């Protein structure tokens, strides 16, 4: 058998992510800009933006 | 006088009228074919002259 006579103290550092950047789209200000007949043409699709 | 449309760029066109409503104001523009909508702001950018 092998025993140990001696010992180490060792500290050693973990690493782990918890969070992301919380972000936001308006989607009508991305796909259309301030155009007001582009925002009439989107309102076609329905309900992607919400 | 007698005009003539060639397929070379277009030289000779009329005079262009002209209005200015800078500040606060939510105005569609028209600057020399740049067309757009927006407020317009003072600005403390330093486009190169040309």
């Amino acid at each position: 058998i092998a025993i140990p006579t001696n010992f180490t103290i060792s500290v050693t550092t973990e690493i782990l992510p918890v969070s992301m950047t919380k972000t936001s789209v308006d989607c009508t200000m991305y796909i259309c800009g301030d155009s007001t007949e582009c925002s009439n043409l989107l309102l076609q699709y329905g309900s992607f933006c919400t | 006088l007698s005009f003539e449309l060639l397929h070379a760029p277009a030289t000779v066109c009329g005079p262009k009228k002209s209005t200015n409503l800078v500040k606060n104001k939510c105005v569609n523009f028209n600057f020399n074919g740049l067309t757009g909508t927006g407020v317009l702001t003072e600005s403390n950018k330093k486009f190169l002259p040309f």
